[PDB]
């Protein structure tokens, strides 16, 4: 609506423009302040007010009254200021959100690297479940540095920008990122439940199948949304939701990948206390570790869609993602490369030969 | 997922906003 | 019983054992010492070695 | 010069490596167990393939060979005066610091030796099987009770014991170390990612 | 009875032995070093990192060219490395899965193994075909081979489980001599440099000399703690040192028929699997249980330096012929190299 | 030189006492958990008893539970068995066993046909 008002505007000049100055009486002053056209000499001029903001469509047949004086003067009470003019009859939780989550995509960041530097950096530690995770990790580190370009390219828009190609493309970057990470998350669960249901599957060929459905499936859905957008709606940066179908195209496979790993998780929960059994405690404490890395907190908000959820139930289901993701980092990092005895193991010893 | 949700919600705050400041200034 | 031949064998093995002679400690000792620095430059592990001639890098 | 040669070491090697691969695919697709208390004996369950491994000719001796076993699934230990060397035998083998994470599995193949038989009680949560007296029931469960005894000790390694009885054919058998193995192995990944 | 008489002559007997050896002991080498300065602190860089193996690597050999190696592993392969370009010469299978030592002729045409099975198995390198196969394969041993050296391209010496130390002959395939007389399993031997007398160590706390012409034990040394696991020469051909489980070397020498020097730190609770002397016969480099080898003075008792590199127990350790590096094989399946 | 030279034994009627000092020399006794085996006529090898280092967790079999008792000395390096109620069927030759391994809880080869760490004990005789 807002590239809307600019077009109206830019008509409204124009047929300002069309309109000369000339008139048997001295005119006013014709410019754009709402468009002021020609007033009538000693007489009361009105002008339709425009439409294009929320508070002046209630008022379309609303008239600005002005008082072109018979010697082509508008009425200046005082010459202080700007002429004088009569006009009588023409939130927060965003902001807070954008706190709360910026704060803790920054820890993370700083959190992942250290943790993707530890876990390279160890030559002794190479192993298809730690290459798994190192992959993860870097996923999450392009998920924060993609939400990074983001936000702040949607202050340099609304503060050109819109028209130009660069816009969409990271748009759809960060599409991809965030695909690409939940996919990930995806293929952590099915390799776990792989190792878990006895199947003797070669090592090489069943990683490399997982890296490929990990990065190249986000390509095969992320894409076709991405020209299905442009060629329909392409004017903000492929930003507005304006037909549900296709913002559901690059939700249904993240939908089904959280589904899908949500029964894994209940599998695999399963099992454990099943090997438990032969104490609340320590299932506690497994699933508590289980949780993050899976990301099933997704769960708990997700058959709800963005078109059903209204009201204070969006700031409560937007509370869970802006809060458990931007921190779920976080809570893979420390629990998988700072709490794991393993690699603290590997510090103790290494202790020695660094002092 | 929700990251889109607020990118749209949070754009079109500002685009509303864009739009009353904008002509109100003109 | 068959015990009684692995003595007898055993004995033998002892007196055989108890017939040989015997070096003093200090001047087996002394050889060793002496040895071990007849070779001292010729050892790459005990003195550095630089990186032209090592065939490790 | 120098750079034909080195090629031909640098295709061999590449040789190695496509070698080796296929080598270490059957060699993890693979399980080996050590039957105590050599000869090969190789069988498939459910096209899972496993190496039973039997000591033969060794010397009484053990505190040697014994440790080429460490890297094992699970070691079969079975049992038959004749029973105290075999408790000492396992106990001896559960608190070793090389074996300390190696399973071991028992298939158990009276008065005068062992005093605690007069007021032992049968475990409530027993399982008897009514085709025989409870006198041979509340045997079996007592040398059970014996051996887990010296088993949950000490786990400090962490290394479970898997007691079953001789109730069944050889055939039933096989299923039981398919079950053990296959429970050893989820345990250890379980451990692996931190959840147990 | 005559038998008490028997054990009465042997325990008399040992006691003249035990006094003719203190009769003879004067100033140890421990008090007459006190001038020379001590090697001082030394580094020890991982230069190389043979990796390719699957199970625990469980010995190794060095060659005359010292520069090419072969290791054995539990996974049932022999691998032949080139320490210089870190490529694999040569990897052959083995028939047995379990195997404990291996060997390397001084001609670079021959490779031993042994292991579980009594059979020590004999490797033909320098093939007219492609392929190497099995040359020999050496049976009649009761026991579990423990260690194996080559005395020449036609004869060869092995340990076994029992304590039968049998000197074979490659050409005819049946044994030549067999030392015995040790009482245990003998866990691995030293051939002397001029390959006329070996020793051997055994899990009784004993080390017997036997000459490879007769089959006469020499002498005996009885001064150890625990079985014995590790044993090498003294380049020199006058003296050896010893390793058991105890965390305790001993340098024995040949003519005094006594130790000289014993090894062993008072914060250390550990065995001693691998041990080896350096070129000049100063270093003496010993593995341990405690996830890294150690280096001690020869002629100081003092600790060197130390070398942890490995992420598991060391089982072989060996120097070069000329002491360039020092290659170390531990049960994590990786070999390093030393210098 | 390792060796175990221990006393006592001879020949007592059924229901006495009898005390065996295992005077161990040639090595650390507060370092091996020392055992007792016995080898009964015309039978193998069996485990008696046992103690640690120090000694904190003794041990026997069922048929000597409560009868025997073991004790140990690091200061005169030796080691005790008392005998109490004495039965006619536990004749047998008492060695002195010496764990091979130091600072373990266990070792092998205790009760083997052949064990170099082993004393070489008396004939003790129950009989009338």
């Amino acid at each position: 609506t807002v590239q809307k008002w600019r077009e109206y505007r830019r008509q409204c000049q124009r047929s300002l423009t069309e309109d000369p100055p000339p008139a048997t009486d001295l005119f006013c002053n014709r410019t754009f302040d709402a468009c002021w056209p020609d007033g009538e000499p000693g007489s009361f001029v009105n002008v339709s007010c425009p439409w294009y903001l929320p508070w002046a469509s209630s008022v379309p047949q609303g008239h600005v009254y002005r008082f072109c004086t018979a010697e082509g003067l508008w009425l200046q009470k005082d010459n202080s200021s700007l002429p004088w003019r009569d006009l009588s009859e023409c939130e927060e939780q965003l902001l807070f959100l954008y706190i709360i989550y910026t704060v803790g995509y920054a820890l993370s960041f700083s959190a992942l690297v250290i943790a993707s530097a530890i876990l390279l950096g160890f030559r002794h530690l190479h192993c298809t479940r730690n290459y798994i995770h190192l992959n993860l990790f870097a996923s999450f580190i392009l998920r924060a540095l993609s939400v990074f370009i983001k936000d702040a390219a949607l202050k340099w828009m609304y503060s050109s920008y819109q028209d130009s190609l660069s816009c969409r493309l990271v748009f759809l970057l960060m599409q991809y990122c965030v695909a690409a990470n939940y996919y990930w998350l995806l293929v952590e669960g099915v390799y776990l439940y792989t190792l878990l249901a006895f199947s003797v599957f070669s090592e090489q060929w069943i990683f490399r199948l997982y890296v490929s459905i990990g990065w190249g499936v986000p390509l095969l859905f992320v894409v076709p949304w991405g020209i299905v957008k442009y060629l329909y709606e392409d004017e903000g940066c492929w930003t507005r939701n304006s037909n549900m179908n296709y913002w559901l195209i690059i939700r249904l496979p993240i939908l089904f990948a959280i589904g899908v790993n949500f029964l894994i998780f209940v599998r695999v929960i399963c099992i454990v206390v099943s090997k438990l059994k032969a104490i609340k405690c320590r299932l506690a404490k497994s699933t508590l570790t289980l949780i993050p890395l899976l990301g099933t907190h997704e769960v708990i908000f997700a058959f709800v869609m963005d078109e059903h959820a209204r009201g204070t139930l969006r700031f409560i289901k937007l509370f869970t993602e802006l809060s458990f993701t931007s921190f779920q980092g976080l809570m893979v990092a420390i629990l998988y490369c700072f709490v794991n005895n393993e690699v603290q193991l590997e510090f103790r010893k290494s202790w020695e030969r660094w002092r | 997922h929700s990251q889109g949700t607020f990118t749209s919600d949070y754009s079109k705050y500002l685009d509303s906003r864009r739009a009353q400041d904008f002509v109100q200034w003109l | 019983t068959a015990s009684i031949a692995q003595a007898r064998k055993l004995v033998e093995q002892l007196k055989m054992e108890a017939n040989i002679d015997r070096i003093k400690v200090s001047k087996a000792a002394a050889d060793l010492m002496a040895y071990c620095e007849a070779h001292a430059k010729e050892d790459p592990l005990l003195t550095p070695v630089p990186a032209s001639e090592n065939p490790f890098r | 010069d120098q750079r034909n040669e080195e090629k031909a070491q640098r295709e061999a090697n590449k040789k190695i490596e496509k070698q080796l691969q296929k080598d270490k695919q059957v060699y993890r697709a693979t399980h080996r167990l050590l039957l105590l208390g050599i000869f090969e004996t190789k069988f498939q369950v459910d096209k899972v393939n496993f190496h039973m491994f039997d000591v033969g000719a060794q010397r009484d001796e053990r505190r040697k060979w014994i440790q080429c076993f460490n890297d094992v699934t699970a070691i079969i230990f079975v049992v038959a005066n004749r029973l105290q060397a075999a408790l000492k035998l396992f106990d001896s083998i559960w608190n070793n610091k090389w074996l300390r994470d190696t399973s071991v599995i028992l298939f158990l193949n009276i008065e005068d030796y062992f005093p605690e038989f007069a007021r032992y009680t049968t475990p409530e949560d027993a399982t008897p099987e009514p085709g025989e007296d409870p006198r041979v029931t509340r045997a079996k469960y007592f040398i059970r009770d014996e051996f887990l005894r010296i088993s949950t000790a000490s786990g400090d390694g962490r290394h479970y014991c898997y007691p079953h009885f001789t109730c069944a054919v050889d055939t039933e058998n096989i299923r039981r170390v398919f079950n053990d193995c296959r429970d050893i192995i989820q345990r250890m990944h379980l451990r692996q990612y931190e959840l147990l | 009875s005559e038998l008490d008489q028997l054990r009465q002559e042997a325990e008399q007997l040992k006691n003249q032995i035990r006094d003719a050896r203190k009769a003879c002991a004067d100033a140890t080498l421990s008090q007459i070093t006190n001038n020379i300065d001590p090697v001082g602190r030394i580094q020890m860089r991982t230069r190389r990192t043979l990796r390719g193996h699957l199970a625990k690597i469980y010995a190794m050999h060095w060659g005359t060219d010292s520069r090419l190696l072969v290791s054995a592993s539990q996974d049932g392969k022999l691998i032949i490395w080139d320490s210089y370009t870190t490529n694999k010469v040569h990897a052959i299978p083995l028939r047995s899965s379990w195997v404990m030592t291996c060997a390397y002729a001084p001609s670079g045409n021959y490779v031993a193994c042994g292991g579980l099975d009594n059979i020590c198995s004999i490797y033909n390198l320098k093939t007219r075909e492609g392929n190497v196969r099995v040359s020999r394969e050496l049976a009649g041993h009761t026991g579990y081979l423990s260690c194996c050296r080559f005395l020449d391209d036609n004869q060869i010496v092995t340990s076994s489980g029992d304590t039968t130390c049998a000197l074979w002959d490659i050409e005819t395939g049946q044994q030549t001599t067999t030392f015995t007389g040790h009482t245990g399993d003998v866990m691995s031997l030293s051939l002397a440099p001029d390959t006329r007398l070996f020793v051997s160590g055994a899990c009784d706390a004993s080390a017997k000399l036997w000459d490879v012409r007769e089959g006469m034990c020499r002498q005996t040394f009885t001064g150890h703690e625990s079985d014995i696991n590790a044993i090498c020469f003294f380049p020199n051909g006058n003296a050896f040192a010893t390793g058991s489980d105890d965390a305790t070397c001993r340098l024995f020498d040949l003519r005094a028929d006594q130790e000289l020097m014993t090894y062993s730190h008072d914060n250390i609770i550990c065995g001693i699997t691998s041990v080896s002397f350096s070129k000049s016969g100063r270093l003496l480099l010993a593995g341990y249980d405690d996830f890294n080898c150690n280096v001690w003075d020869a002629l100081k008792a003092d600790r060197a330096g130390v070398l942890a590199g490995h992420d598991n127990r060391v089982s072989c350790l060996g120097v070069t012929d000329d002491g360039m590096a020092v290659a170390t094989g531990s049960w994590d399946s990786f070999l390093k190299i030393w210098n | 030189q390792v060796q175990l030279q221990e006393s006592g034994g001879g020949l007592v009627q059924p229901g006495g006492s009898l005390r065996l000092s295992c005077a161990a020399s040639g090595f650390t006794f507060s370092n091996y958990k020392m055992n007792w085996v016995r080898q009964a006529p015309g039978k193998g090898l069996e485990w008696v008893s046992d103690i640690s280092q120090s000694g904190a967790s003794i041990s026997y079999t069922g048929s000597v539970k409560g009868r025997f008792t073991i004790s140990r000395d690091n200061a005169k390096n030796t080691l005790y068995l008392q005998m109490n109620s004495l039965k006619p069927e536990d004749t047998a030759v008492y060695y002195c066993a010496r764990c091979p391994a130091p600072f373990t809880r266990d070792c092998f080869d205790v009760t083997s046909t052949t064990y170099a760490y082993r004393g070489q004990g008396t004939q003790v005789t129950v009989s009338s």
